[PDB]
């Protein structure tokens, strides 16, 4: 039923310090 | 045996802040120092028998 309609195109970019979670519930 | 956190020692009430996502509370010396209990929310202090 889907039909494509996007295709979205990528690029590159530089992450600074994100990504930071809590390991555990401590 | 707080939610399957065993141990011995002596319940205090604390004034700590716990995050309310985290259970556990541990020292430099990773000994666990504070637990919530987890059927009234409050925030216990662990300390071991004199
Ligand atoms: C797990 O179940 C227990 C049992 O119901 C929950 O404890 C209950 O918590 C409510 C909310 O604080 C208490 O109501 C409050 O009672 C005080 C004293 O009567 C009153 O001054 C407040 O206005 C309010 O009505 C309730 O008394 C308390 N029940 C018992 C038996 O301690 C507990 O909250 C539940 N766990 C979680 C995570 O909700």
């Amino acid at each position: 039923q889907c039909v494509n309609l996007i295709t979205r195109t990528q690029s590159y970019t530089n992450s600074f310090t994100r990504g930071v979670y809590y390991p555990d519930k401590v | 045996n707080f939610n399957g956190l065993t141990g011995t020692g002596v319940l205090t009430e604390s004034n700590k802040k716990f995050l309310p996502f985290q259970q556990f509370g541990r020292d430099i010396a990773d000994t666990t120092d504070a637990v919530r209990d987890p059927q009234t929310l409050e925030i216990l202090d662990i300390t071991p028998c004199s």
